């Protein structure tokens, strides 16, 4: 029908962003790039977390934010969060570079277009 | 289902029909005692969403799945109705 | 409060998954002094 | 206004319904199409 592949374009855009800004990011097998700025003293799939994240586009425009702690079940979130959050502990800080297939997909939603790369700055304050 | 529409709403209505046929009065029914004869058929079908609404859970937050692990839907409704009526399916009205 | 249906039986909820079933509704509470008609009520085919 | 005369004369009772069997079978087809729409063929579609 209208099946659109964005994996190569998303990877190229993420690499170009990590080149323009002097950032070194680890890459998972699913195509997600993450930078662990700090850690704590590990949330699982069946775990509630509190976050102070901020999510924007490659141009810096913020599409989502929570300046106050918000609680999530970590099973209801996008796959990028599902594989990025368990990589640190309470008090840790991460920067995710989620591609579309791990974000909001090829169709997207309102205020997030299809095939878009999302950058998340997530602070994990609690793992309970 | 491989090519049918996955949209909630429809743009083009499909026509419903009413058919009347007084066409047997002139073949041989003059001498078959028939002083009247007609056939009638009717079909009317509708697809109705009594109440749809936008979903607040369909937002920009990272939370995308509900308690049933289903993706949130932008437009949510409680019921869908498919009503079909043959009124009549067939009506034969004649007089000898 | 801890009766949040979104947090049923996560870490410190007052409800278990048994709260979802009519047969095990009473056992779905993590507290002790819960009554079948004071703290909660149950219907099997409730009409909207 | 719509037309569904194609299933009008299929038998449908408490023991059999061809249209309801089609309803049951169409769920996986529709879910797969929606998954292709969401995961756009660049990755294997995750399943349960």
């Amino acid at each position: 029908d209208e099946v659109k592949d964005y994996t190569a374009e998303n990877e190229k855009e993420i690499v170009d962003y990590l080149a323009q800004n002097n950032l070194t990011a680890q890459r998972t097998n699913s195509g997600l790039y993450y930078i662990i700025t700090k850690e704590g003293s590990h949330p699982t799939l069946n775990s509630n977390i509190t976050v102070i994240y901020k999510g924007y586009f490659t141009n810096g425009k913020v599409f989502d934010e929570s300046t106050e702690g918000v609680s999530y079940s970590l099973r209801t979130l996008i796959p990028g969060w599902k594989e990025g959050i368990p990589l640190l502990k309470s008090g840790g800080e991460i920067q995710l570079f989620v591609p579309a297939h791990l974000g909001y997909g090829s169709n997207g939603n309102k205020t997030v277009p299809g095939g878009a790369v999302l950058i998340f700055e997530i602070t994990l304050v609690s793992v309970n | 289902a491989s090519s049918s529409s996955t949209n909630i709403f429809r743009s083009f209505p499909i026509p419903n029909w009413s058919i009347k046929y007084n066409g047997l009065m002139r073949y041989k029914y003059f001498k078959d005692k028939f002083k009247r004869f007609s056939l009638q058929h009717n079909y009317r079908a509708s697809y109705t969403i009594n109440q749809f609404r936008s979903n607040f859970d369909y937002n920009s937050s990272p939370k995308v799945q509900d308690v049933n692990t289903n993706f949130y839907n932008e437009i949510i409704m409680s019921n869908v109705n498919l009503v079909e009526q043959f009124s009549p399916l067939i009506r034969m009205d004649f007089e000898l | 409060n801890k009766y949040d249906p979104a947090t049923i039986g996560q870490a410190g909820s007052f409800l278990n998954s048994n709260i979802r079933e009519i047969v095990t509704a009473k056992s779905g509470f993590n507290n002790t002094n819960v009554s079948e008609a004071t703290d909660y009520s149950v219907l099997e085919n409730a009409r909207k | 206004s719509t037309v569904m005369i194609k299933t009008a004369f299929s038998p449908s009772d408490e023991t059999q319904s061809a249209a309801f069997d089609d309803f049951r079978s169409n769920r996986l087809i529709i879910a797969n199409r929606l998954a292709e729409g969401h995961y756009g063929s660049g990755v294997a579609i995750p399943r349960y």
